[PDB]
């Protein structure tokens, strides 16, 4: 990515948008896994109690 | 006397078997409750979209 002349800014904006979407997707995957593990927390304790 | 002794012993054994049975159903209902808890969150995030 270069910001030297008045032609690369448009390509820069496109690449930045695509990178932002990629980061958002990876964060979403992390959140999904953490929520699944949080749900699987409690059944183990209930089984231990029984 | 012999018949009464035998009946007493059998009744005691049945009394033990009863609680032996009840524990298993308690475990089963715990597991079912966990599954039912998950299903409603699925339905909520289902009605989210549309």
């Amino acid at each position: 990515i270069l910001m030297v002349d008045q032609e690369l800014a448009q390509e820069s904006i496109t690449k930045l948008d695509k990178a932002l979407e990629t980061v958002s997707g990876v964060r979403a995957t992390i959140g999904a896994q953490i929520n699944r593990l949080e749900y699987t927390m409690t059944g183990l304790d209930t089984t231990r109690e029984n | 006397s012999e018949k009464l002794r035998g009946q007493i012993s059998g009744l005691k054994r049945a009394s033990l078997n009863a609680q032996d049975g009840i524990s298993l159903l308690q475990t089963a209902e715990g597991g079912l409750q966990n599954i039912q808890d998950m299903l409603q969150r699925m339905r909520e995030l289902a009605v989210q979209a549309g």
